[PDB]
């Protein structure tokens, strides 16, 4: 524990990496984010964190290129130079080549970058998980853990009260053939206000939305276009 | 190491290698600095052991270029490494800009190079305060006292060095706007020694003017010397 | 510090403790490997069993698959005993040796040198603390430009004997007395007519040393030589066939 | 890599309703002698692509290797079908091998095609590297580049290159009809194959064609008959 | 540090030499911004250590560029280093692209280095928190920038020793609409209540990035004195 | 990563000091004593061979006193093993110095150079300290004899007689208290025997011991050295006149 | 960060590192070197080994150059990246000035090469102690190489186990004007008293400069006939 | 174990080297694999076992079963990350031996040099060893195939069917029940499952489908890569049993 913590390099006896373990924790302080794939849809939502009334809400949904976005949740500079990498990947491979990049193959080129700052120790893992939600030819969401790892689900949660928000989805199987957008939105936005603490602010124009999917570039959806939809949330 | 970071914030928030360096520029000799209408004045402390060690170490009072004083107070180790780096600057800068360095921009530099060095990895900071007198762009002298953390600020009228503290609130209530150069040399004196010992051989003093910079002989500093005892009496 | 972790750091007494602790490392696999030096004819035996580590043992592997001999060139061959990914590296290691002693100097290594200048690389370790020992002890034959037999054996220390009935595993502080016993009765037949008998007075012997080294029976399956005599000079792992008809001559 | 001494010859990549249809010589002519009349210059780069060939062979077969290692990798990869490189991406690729060949002053003289189907909807997710019927193809999924040795990319209808570039696309221009059907591409293509035979000295018969269909990739060996225009009388 | 180097994670989640910067962002003096819909005003207090000093040459209040200002705290060495870095990327940008720098385009830059020491060069966390602003398009912006490299847009921020106490009356009496002299006057009353004795001429330097002519100006004694006079809160 | 294995060599102590240099200077502080001595005929450098054995050669060499230049030369007091690396690094300087500007080092840039070298170790690098300094006597045209001090730190001082070594004091207090300003060449050498006996506390000295060199410039810089035979005169002329 | 020096001063100012590395060298097996009126004898004794060793195999005394042998008492492994990089330096001074490197210089440099590790980060002190004995245009030469780095000249020395009462009966024992046949034979009986159990054959080495005669070592069969006396 | 365990360079004075038997309980912890010889074509399998709680995970998107040149199998069990590292890395050294020798490269050096790369590891300061037990396969119809299991540090054994993981003992004692060098390779399929049925810990049951994948090289694969179509896996989930 005490001698077992002080570098990325020592294993546990129980062979446990701490100092990626405990990194892996700082993505359970950021606010929660979810993640919603549709039959032909993706639907990302984040709650920015004000830290105070004077401040504006910190930005938490990113784009990467066309049909590419991303959730960062944990240490917001070493998100930035995530979101720097992948942006930098999928116009090089749209300058190399023609095509658009594969997200299957994106992804597995930010996984690995997370490793490499793990067999060193001169270097540290990063604080940061994404949520790589883009639409290739089919809607796909990923999730990059600070150790090198990452997965293709069908829903995610990030961190704060993220468990909360996972029991919406855990019990929620319509997001399959949920068409109609607005019918999969408020799935996405009744999942962020769970993980939403009570008596406290409820959800307003300043949390996260963006959506991607057959024939939808990757767009945020306009406050006034928002506003609407807080108000379904509220029935 | 090589390449580590050892300068590193404590958990108070405290730079401990910095303060440290400090600590090594209270154990050296005190410096002053006088600033006039047109002219500058420096007196130093010097400790030579009698009938040995010619007085041939000058360690303060360097020049740096026609018209650049300096006289710092540390550690004399990382003096010489740190004035040779800022001769080799005002050479450079009036390689690539054909006039003379003012005092301001080597004061910046050399603010700089002290920073760079608690920022960087597998360095020690420098131990070494300095203070450094010369002619801006504009024909205006000024003197900048620096610290081993490398923050910079002009003055007026500064003493670095040993116990500085003493020297620079005695300096504060009796410094006029425009002294003349006979004025100058005494206010330096009568400062510099409030905390060293009154012979005239431990002080060492310099004037810098528009030309030409002109160290103090013996003849005058004795002859100051006998008014202040006399004043101390 | 009280820092004895460091490779190269003496302890007080002048020791590296770090070399003794590698050279317990070797020991702890319990692998014995014998070879012995004859006239014109250089032999050397493994054991052909898992080393003693972590990993479960013996269960589904194919024991055919399970060596501690290799061979460096088509003429220099070892028996690497030691941790097994420390014993795979060293002879890659050696090969390249051997290989790039071959381009730079367009003859082959010989024997001796191989071992000599592999030496010279274990030093590296010995004294620089960024990194640690192979835990590898080595037995190299060969046939030197005078056709002459040579064996030679390195250590984790860097140390390059070379001798003329060697022994490596965990039983040298009396296989030394038994190898030099059943040395001498060679000696003691002095009929020196023995015209290219690697067959039936070397590899025998060698045999017969393993059997007395460790007590047990050494099924054909659990052992392997290898010879670099003279008419041959291409160490040859010699075929499980005639490995038991040695075995037959218990008599 | 300096100087073509080993050169191939034109090879004619034309797009008929059924695929790509490409053809080239078997000779490879070492200057003014013909070395060797067995080499093939037509690569199978990927399952629904090819590569075509000119100028010196030794660059060409490097660049072979480059091309088929890359679809290894792909290959390893690859999870569905979807994944595969398109011909377009190998396109993209060669031209920007060629390209930075090309400011550096090593440009692996060549006047390399690329060829093949650019889509998957007709299934080949089974993939053997190592060894039913036509489906009709819309031509907007047939991809033909061109890729010369300045780095000069594009992609066309029928693309020939080397020496074809005067005889052939001058038959091609006024004779390439969409949707052409599979032994009416042969004809034409033959017929462009003849007159070189005749008209330039580096080219011969025993063409290899290659046709690029929703099955794959094939091969056969024909022995072109040039004999026509009665110069022998005296 | 004692067993622990730079890079390394607190069993909390944080790291531990930016969470040990924090604490050296608390002790430079205090310095408030105001952003309004007409130019940003920046104002911050003047510590003379003695009367000696020129109150030249010490500065709070630089400009990144010709419309972007910056307010200090902390480590005012360690200061000088960014605005010296963030002045050559500023002026970089223009001479690439022909335009200038959007404030929050030029925040990101001086951010990334904040943690140049982390290796994805420098080797510790820099220890400053910076108020940058400027009015380069879409109106005025005020940012700020922290020694964790989180930078959060502020529409009245402050930093020094007493911000704890500035942001609090700021936290009350700011309106999101605002004439430019209302934000004068409010910087001053904020620092007033704040800052030592005496609010003459020599304890404040404010400064302001108009919208209209979209350059920063550094107030003079005359400038200053004006807005003094105003005593809005005659309250003791 | 050895951060736990590091020593941290080149950082600063709580009262504002190095250790490893605090601790260099004790190792000097223990090593043999080294005088030295400006005369008007010329410099003297004189320092006690700290006995080894009988069988030494003490014929051709000794470890103390190296010439660095035909006009420079020094007084090594320290660790003896990394001196030879601080000479050959002035020999270098002292050579190329002469390369570029065609014309022999003075010895106040030798020495500058030689402690530059010296100092950047306790700067930077992680590494121990040069525990070594010594005095290095020359002559120059520009400045005449010379006489400096240099110091595992870095930081040096010219001086017109010095005692560094084990029982300096004793031996600094017998040159301040005898060496006049105005000395003639065997004179300051017997003022060198006077504080090498009375350094290491013996009335007479044993010329198995403490050796002597000089400079005494004769418009050519004649750089001699003492043999042992030599300094049996210089004995016996300590001897009549004390 | 991983190039620091793991050799540092001791509060007390010793380099407590070193004099861990001459304790080792105080317990190796006794090399000695022995100078005289023309030519230099460096011995050393080798303890009686089994016989599955080949003793030829290996040598504590090899040699550098025509005239410069050398022995080593301390770790064999760092003897021979020591006398491996101690020859490229013989050949590279070849490579420049025709003649043969001579020992002073040779030793100089090969000194700066121990105190390197010294010195320098992450690696440890030379555990081993030379004797370079050579001949040269300046007569012959004994010098001594310590693991510090500073290197002495000797008339004769020792440097093994027992060294101090083996260098004491050497003095009592030498003088400047020793034949070199009487050096063999004095070599030869302070090792012989210095070794518990005289069985001072077979285990034993001689290596001898010949009064400017290439340098050449005795096999054993020149050797029996110096152990009579 | 008493600072003798903290890095990968250091020998215990019993001469074990730690910080790479921790790395055994790293892998011993994680989500088991199988890979075993049939008379037909090596069948590899992965079960999941620490993804069933999730129920967030895409179906089949998971995968640990990894092919290189079309005709090798690499599977591992550890950590995801540094074994996709090696994977990565055994595609280079095979890329590169194509390059050079205008063929695929031969398993038994494949497993060779990565050996040397992840025992290289194992050697420094700094660097940190992997975390992950590598299975390689592939079967020729010439030779039939082979298994090759490289542990940490090195130590590359070839076997005839493995498995390696969290359950490795109790699926062993399972496997060896029937010599599967004479069995088919269709029918084996529902073998492994009856041992993923019984002898993993309630992690899997009944529900398995997508915990559960794997992959075979056998003749109706053409002797290449192949994952087993879904229409295969159900016929083989006849596992109705008591």
């Amino acid at each position: 524990r005490n001698l077992y913590d002080t570098d990325n390099i020592i294993y546990s006896p129980e062979g446990r990496l701490y100092q990626v373990e405990y990194a892996s924790e700082a993505i359970k302080q950021g606010t929660c984010a979810v993640a919603i794939k549709s039959k032909d849809y993706v639907v990302v939502s984040g709650l920015k964190k004000c830290i105070s009334k004077l401040s504006f809400p910190q930005e938490k949904i990113f784009k990467i290129d066309d049909y590419i976005g991303i959730s960062m949740s944990g240490i917001t500079s070493d998100a930035k130079v995530l979101t720097k990498f992948m942006q930098n990947e999928c116009l090089s491979h749209k300058f190399l080549y023609n095509e658009n990049i594969n997200i299957e193959s994106l992804v597995r080129s930010v996984a690995d970058k997370y490793q490499k700052n793990t067999q060193k120790s001169s270097k540290r893992a990063f604080g940061v998980g994404l949520m790589i939600a883009a639409y290739h030819n089919e809607p796909c969401i990923f999730e990059t853990r600070p150790n090198g790892s990452y997965f293709e689900y069908d829903a995610l949660s990030f961190g704060a009260r993220s468990h909360a928000s996972k029991t919406y989805l855990e019990k929620n199987l319509h997001l399959f053939e949920e068409c109609s957008l607005e019918e999969l939105i408020l799935h996405c936005l009744k999942a962020l206000k769970c993980s939403l603490s009570s008596e406290s602010e409820l959800t307003i124009s300043n949390t996260a939305l963006a959506v991607v999917g057959k024939n939808h570039p990757w767009q945020e959806i306009s406050s006034l276009q928002l506003e609407e939809y807080l108000s379904k949330v509220k029935m | 190491s090589y390449d580590r970071a050892i300068t590193v914030f404590s958990p108070d928030g405290h730079l401990l290698q910095v303060e440290h360096a400090l600590e090594a520029v209270k154990k050296g000799g005190c410096a002053v600095a006088i600033k006039s209408s047109n002219f500058a004045v420096l007196a130093v402390e010097k400790k030579n052991i009698p009938k040995l060690q010619n007085p041939k170490t000058t360690e303060k009072l360097i020049k740096l270029d026609e018209h650049n004083c300096l006289a710092f107070a540390g550690l004399n180790a990382d003096a010489r490494v740190l004035v040779n780096k800022t001769r080799l600057e005002c050479q450079r800068y009036y390689l690539n800009m054909d006039e003379p360095a003012p005092v301001d921009y080597i004061a910046k530099y050399v603010a700089k190079v002290q920073q760079k060095f608690t920022h960087r990895g597998g360095v020690r900071p420098f131990g070494i305060a300095t203070l450094i007198a010369g002619f801006k762009n504009n024909k205006e002298i000024c003197i900048y006292q620096t610290e081993p953390s490398g923050i910079y600020a002009a003055w007026k009228a500064q003493a670095i060095g040993k116990n500085a503290k003493i020297v620079q609130e005695f300096l504060e209530k009796n410094y006029q706007e425009n002294m003349e150069q006979k004025d100058c040399i005494f206010l330096a004196l009568k400062a510099i020694f409030e905390v060293v010992e009154l012979s005239s051989k431990n002080v060492e003093v310099a004037l810098l003017t528009e030309k030409d910079l002109t160290f103090i002989e013996e003849q005058e500093i004795n002859s100051m010397v006998e008014l202040i005892d006399q004043e101390r009496t | 510090s009280m820092y004895d972790r460091h490779l190269t750091i003496f302890s007080p007494d002048g020791n590296l403790y770090q070399i003794e602790y590698a050279i317990k490392a070797v020991k702890n696999t319990n692998i014995t490997s014998v070879g012995v030096k004859g006239e014109n004819c250089a032999v050397i035996i493994s054991q052909k069993k898992m080393a003693t580590q972590y990993i479960s043992q013996d269960k589904l592997l194919d024991y055919n698959n399970i060596t501690n001999i290799y061979n460096i060139t088509d003429e220099i061959g070892c028996s690497m005993v030691g941790m097994p990914g420390d014993c795979l590296s060293m002879v890659y290691k050696a090969r390249s040796e051997a290989s790039e002693f071959l381009y730079s100097n367009g003859y082959n290594v010989n024997a001796e040198t191989l071992c000599r200048n592999i030496c010279d690389k274990i030093q590296v370790y010995t004294q620089h603390a960024y990194m640690r020992l192979h835990a590898c002890s080595g037995m190299i034959i060969g046939i030197d430009e005078n056709n002459k037999p040579e064996l030679f054996k390195f250590d984790p220390s860097g140390f390059c004997a070379g001798y003329r009935a060697c022994v490596i595993g965990n039983k040298e502080q009396e296989s030394i007395s038994v190898l030099e016993r059943l040395l001498e009765k060679r000696k003691k037949k002095i009929q020196q007519e023995t015209i290219d008998e690697d067959i039936r007075n070397t590899t025998i012997l060698a045999i017969e040393a393993l059997q007395t080294i460790l007590a047990f029976d050494l099924k054909a399956s659990e052992i392997e030589v290898a010879i670099v005599s003279t008419k041959n000079r291409n160490f040859t792992q010699i075929s499980e066939k005639e490995i038991d008809n040695y075995l037959t001559y218990i008599a | 890599t300096l100087g073509p001494v080993v050169t191939g010859t034109s090879v004619i990549a034309i797009k008929y309703k059924h695929g790509i249809m490409i053809a080239a010589d078997r000779k490879a002519s070492y200057g003014s002698y013909a070395k060797f009349q067995n080499v093939e210059r037509i690569f199978k780069i990927n399952n629904k692509t090819v590569m075509g060939f000119s100028g010196e062979l030794a660059d060409a077969q490097y660049l072979h290797e480059l091309l088929t290692r890359k679809n290894i990798n792909n290959l390893s990869e690859k999870k569905r079908k979807e994944d595969m490189y398109t011909p377009q991406h190998y396109h993209s690729y060669v031209s920007r091998v060629f390209y930075v060949r090309k400011n550096r002053i090593d440009p692996l003289f060549n006047n390399i095609i690329i060829a093949g189907i650019n889509s998957q909807k007709y299934d080949n997710n089974d993939d053997n590297v190592l060894l039913e019927e036509y489906k009709e193809i819309h031509k907007d999924d047939l991809y033909i580049g061109f890729v010369d040795m300045h780095g000069t990319n594009f992609c066309d209808d029928y693309i020939t290159t080397g020496y074809a570039r005067y005889f052939a696309l001058t038959l091609l221009r006024d004779h390439y009809k969409d949707n052409m059907t599979e032994e009416e591409a042969r004809i034409l293509i033959n017929e462009c194959l003849r007159i070189l035979y005749f008209r330039d000295a580096t080219s011969s018969n025993f063409i290899q064609i290659v046709k690029v269909t929703s099955k794959g990739v094939e091969y056969e060996e024909p022995y072109i008959l040039p004999c026509v225009l009665n110069s022998a009388d005296y | 540090e004692y067993d622990r180097g730079v890079n390394t994670f607190s069993p909390e989640g944080r790291l531990f030499q930016v969470e040990y910067a924090l604490g050296a962002i608390k002790l430079g003096s205090t310095a408030v911004g105001i952003c309004v819909n007409d130019g940003v005003i920046l104002a911050s207090e003047r510590r003379i250590s003695s009367t000696l000093i020129e109150k030249d040459s010490v500065e709070k209040l630089l400009s990144i560029d010709d419309h972007i200002g910056c307010a200090m705290s902390g480590l005012m060495a360690d200061a000088r280093t960014l605005i010296d870095y963030a002045r050559v990327e500023c002026n970089h940008y223009k001479f690439i692209y022909n335009e200038n720098i959007n404030i929050k385009s030029c925040v990101e830059l001086i951010s990334e280095l904040a943690l140049d020491f982390s290796n994805l060069i420098m080797s510790r966390p820099f220890g400053v928190a910076l108020l940058i602003g400027g009015v380069d398009k879409n109106g005025p912006c005020l940012w700020y920038t922290e020694p964790s490299g989180t930078n959060t847009r502020f529409s009245a921020a402050s930093i020094g020793s007493a911000q704890e106490g500035a942001e609090l009356l700021l936290q009350e009496n700011y309106k999101k609409d605002m004439t430019f002299e209302q934000a004068e006057i409010l910087a001053l009353t904020v620092l007033r209540q704040v800052m030592e004795d005496k609010l003459s001429t020599s304890n404040v330097e404010i400064c302001a990035i108009k919208k209209s002519d979209q350059t920063f100006y550094k107030y003079n004694t005359d400038d200053i004195s004006r807005i003094i006079d105003v005593l809005p809160s005659p309250v003791y | 990563m050895a951060r736990r294995y590091d020593s941290r060599t080149t950082t600063f102590s709580p009262e504002g000091r190095l250790y490893q240099v605090e601790y260099a200077l004790e190792a000097i502080n223990n090593a043999s004593i080294t005088i030295g001595l400006i005369t008007k005929d010329g410099v003297i450098l004189g320092a006690d061979k700290v006995f080894i054995s009988k069988l030494i050669d003490k014929a051709n060499n000794y470890e103390k006193i190296y010439k660095i230049d035909k006009h420079i030369f020094c007084g090594v007091a320290g660790l003896n093993a990394d001196a030879n690396i601080l000479i050959n690094q002035s020999r270098l300087y002292a050579q190329r110095y002469l390369y570029n500007y065609n014309e022999v080092q003075p010895v106040s840039q030798l020495v500058v150079q030689i402690c530059d070298i010296k100092q950047s170790y306790t700067q930077y690098g992680g590494l121990r300290p040069y525990g070594v300094s010594f005095l290095i006597g020359g002559y120059d045209t520009k400045d005449g004899y010379q006489l400096y001090h240099t110091d595992p730190s870095g930081n040096y001082s010219g001086w017109f007689a010095t005692a560094i070594g084990t029982n300096n004091l004793t031996a600094s207090s017998v040159l301040k208290q005898e060496w006049k300003n105005d000395m003639t060449l065997e004179e300051g050498l017997l003022l060198a025997l006077k504080t090498l006996a009375k350094s290491t506390d013996t009335e007479i000295p044993k010329s198995e011991k403490i050796e002597l060199a000089y400079l005494t410039n004769k418009d050519g810089e004649v750089y001699q050295k003492y043999l042992t035979e030599k300094e049996i005169e210089e004995l016996i002329k300590l001897y009549t006149q004390k | 960060e991983y190039s620091f020096s793991l050799t540092t001063f001791s509060p007390t100012g010793k380099l407590v590192q070193i004099e861990y590395a001459l304790n080792r060298v105080s317990s190796s097996s006794p090399a000695l070197g022995i100078r005289a009126k023309n030519g230099v004898i460096i011995a050393t004794e080798k303890k009686s080994p089994n016989e599955l060793i080949e003793e030829n195999s290996i040598f504590k005394i090899q040699q550098i150059s025509e005239h410069i042998g050398i022995v080593y008492a301390g770790m064999p492994g760092d003897f021979r990246v020591l006398l491996k990089r101690a020859r490229k330096e013989a050949i590279r001074y070849s490579l420049q000035y025709g003649s043969e490197i001579l020992v002073k210089e040779l030793v100089k440099i090969i000194a700066s090469i121990v105190q390197e590790f010294t010195q320098t980060g992450g690696v440890r002190p030379f555990g081993l102690s030379l004797l370079i004995c050579g001949v040269d245009v300046y007569g012959y030469h004994l010098y001594q190489i310590d693991p510090s780095g500073c290197y002495f000249n000797w008339m004769a020395t020792c440097v093994g186990k027992d060294y101090q009462n083996n260098m004491s009966f050497l003095e009592k024992r030498y003088n400047k004007d020793i034949e070199i046949e009487d050096a063999i034979h004095t070599a030869i009986l302070t090792l012989k008293e210095s070794y518990e159990g005289v069985l001072n054959e077979k285990n034993i080495e001689i290596g001898v400069a010949y009064d400017n005669k290439p340098f050449k070592i005795l096999t054993q069969n020149e050797i029996k006939d110096y152990l009579i006396e | 174990s008493a600072g003798y365990d903290l890095s990968v360079s250091t020998f215990s004075p019993d001469g074990r080297l730690y910080q790479v038997e921790y790395i055994y309980k790293s892998i011993n912890n994680n989500n088991t694999a199988l890979c075993l010889e049939c008379k037909d074509g090596i069948i590899c399998c992965c079960i999941n076992s620490n993804m069933d709680k999730n129920k967030m995970i895409k179906k089949n998107s998971y995968n640990r079963i990894y092919h290189v040149n079309n005709n090798i199998i690499i599977t591992y069990s550890g950590f995801d990350g540094d074994a996709r590292n090696i994977i990565d890395r055994a595609r280079s050294e095979a890329n590169t031996y194509y390059y050079n020798f205008h063929t695929n490269i031969p398993l038994h050096i494949l497993v060779n040099r990565i050996s040397l790369y992840i025992h290289a590891y194992t050697l420094y300061w700094h660097m940190r060893p992997f975390a992950a037990s590598i299975i390689i396969s592939s079967f020729n119809e010439k030779d039939k195939g082979d298994i090759y299991c490289i542990e940490p540090n090195g130590a590359c054994y070839k076997y005839s069917g493995i498995v390696i993981g969290k359950n490795k003992e109790m699926f062993k004692t399972e496997i060896e029940k029937k010599d599967y060098k004479d069995i088919n390779v269709r029918d084996a399929i529902e073998d492994i499952y009856k041992f993923i049925l019984t002898s993993d810990d309630h992690m899997n049951k009944n529900n398995l489908q997508n915990l559960v994948n794997f992959s075979w090289i056998c003749k109706e694969s053409s002797y290449e890569f192949q994952n087993i179509h879904e229409e295969i896996l159900t016929p083989a989930l006849n596992k109705a049993v008591e």
